[PDB]
């Protein structure tokens, strides 16, 4: 079974250095060349480097030329990439992929990906806000309520409505970056016969700072 | 470099129907020697890496289903799915694999056809907890509508507010094929304390007029 | 050790 597992992705200061590893299996590593192919957050896919099977030929796009180096260890079945002078445009999912030297048929075998984030930001735990309905709109059939998780770094955040037991009628909107800090928002819909008799508490977890915050929507 | 181009960006499909995606290199991907085009088509569903679907423009890979066919030569390439099934709602990429630098198109992303629905719009004043700290974010949600293109406007006492709004759209919900959007206007407590009403105005093909949600202090 | 075919 061809297995290409990557490691190394992390938060890096811009103008830093990072070195990822790709460990291959279920084939003879040395008969095949390899590539690093990355994915940006806009899901733009791009090639980064290719190294031929005996490490005697390496290939780079201008973006990455003279900043990254692809190398291999044929004895240890491991492929590498030394990133240096990391800009924030290089935050992406980095995939190792085999070059199909025999079949010449594209990237048939990809790895799992490892994620690099190049940001000068600092861990900041968020502010969670309960968004309680307002006018006489309030009572109909459903009341919609929400949570504003404003200003955090990095990701992830786990948001639930009452610890997971309220999944029907929930909408969590993507995080957006507004100068180093993110913001996320969620809403849940429940009947007029549900809140404010029953209680809903939005729970946000931000593991990167040990934050655990329960925010009750109350009128 | 051989720049690649994919059209359309989104494609709304109905299952059982034939759908066509196009790919365009800026330079012929035709290998005169081997006599084939070195253009590959990829499918990535979310979480997964890409998957090889067709290589050498037209040669379907092993285990790929019959309904997928690659067509075209030189600079113009075409992927066909002929009974688009529900498990094809993915993103499709074409790739120059002729000359390094290897270049990928932008993707065409399938979404599923469904009837029009109107945004369910709701506005929220700032929380006292927020408002304690000097911030005033007003939130408006536009949940469960179809088709995907909606426009939002914030007005504060009838004037159009331009800057300070952040928006986050979602992908086509799995369970009912709809889309959702949120819009937060963020202001200072100062600003917030000199305006009496905030209106969230939204337009969607479902509606002749913008949809209006306001609150007053 | 052969070069890369897309080269």
């Amino acid at each position: 079974e061809v297995q290409l597992v990557e490691s190394g992705g992390d938060l890096v200061k811009p103008g830093g250095s990072l070195k990822l590893s790709c460990a291959a299996s279920g084939f003879s590593f040395s008969s095949y060349g390899m590539s690093w192919v990355r994915q940006t957050p806009d899901k733009r896919l791009e090639w980064v480097a290719t190294i031929s099977n005996g490490g005697g030929y390496t290939y780079y796009p201008d973006s990455v030329k003279g900043r990254f180096t692809i190398s291999r260890d044929n004895a240890k079945n491991t492929l590498y990439l030394q990133m240096s002078s990391l800009k924030s445009e290089d935050s992406a999912m980095y995939y190792c992929a085999r070059r199909e030297r025999y079949d010449e048929n594209g990237f048939a075998y990809w790895g799992q990906g490892t994620l690099v984030t190049v940001s000068a930001a600092k861990t900041t735990a968020p502010s969670v806000y309960p968004l309680a309905p307002v006018c006489g709109d309030t009572t109909g059939s459903s009341v919609t309520l929400g949570c504003l998780v404003k200003g955090y770094f990095p990701e992830p955040v786990t948001l639930t409505w009452n610890s997971g037991s309220l999944s029907s009628g929930v909408h969590t909107f993507p995080a957006v970056l507004q100068s180093d800090l993110y913001t996320l928002s969620s809403s849940v819909t429940v009947t007029s016969s549900t809140w404010p008799s029953q209680s809903i508490t939005c729970n946000v977890a931000h593991p990167a700072s040990s934050t655990k915050v329960d925010k009750k929507i109350e009128p | 470099d051989i720049v690649m181009t994919q059209s359309p960006s989104s494609l709304t499909v109905t299952a059982g129907e034939k759908v066509t995606m196009s790919c365009t290199s800026s330079q012929s991907l035709f290998n005169s020697g081997k006599q084939k085009n070195y253009l590959t088509w990829y499918q990535q569903k979310p979480g997964q890496p890409p998957k090889v679907l067709i290589y050498w423009a037209s040669t379907r890979e092993s285990g790929v289903p019959d309904r997928f066919t690659g067509s075209g030569s030189g600079t113009d390439f075409t992927l066909t799915i002929s009974s688009v099934q529900a498990e094809d709602l993915a993103v499709y990429y074409c790739q120059n694999d002729y000359s390094n630098p290897l270049t990928f198109g932008g993707g065409t992303k399938l979404e599923l056809k469904r009837a029009d629905a109107a945004p369910t719009v709701s506005i929220f004043p700032p929380s006292s907890e927020q408002l304690t700290s000097g911030g005033a974010s007003v939130v408006c949600f536009l949940n469960n509508f179809y088709p995907k293109d909606i426009n939002v406007k914030w007005k504060i006492d009838g004037s159009e507010r331009q800057n300070g709004v952040l928006n986050s759209w979602t992908d086509q919900d799995s369970k009912d094929s709809t889309y959702s959007m949120s819009s937060t206007l963020t202001l200072t407590k100062d600003e917030y304390e000199r305006h009496n009403s905030y209106t969230c105005e939204a337009t969607h093909k479902t509606s002749t007029s913008p949809i209006v949600k306001s609150f007053n202090r | 050790d052969v070069p890369d075919y897309a080269s």
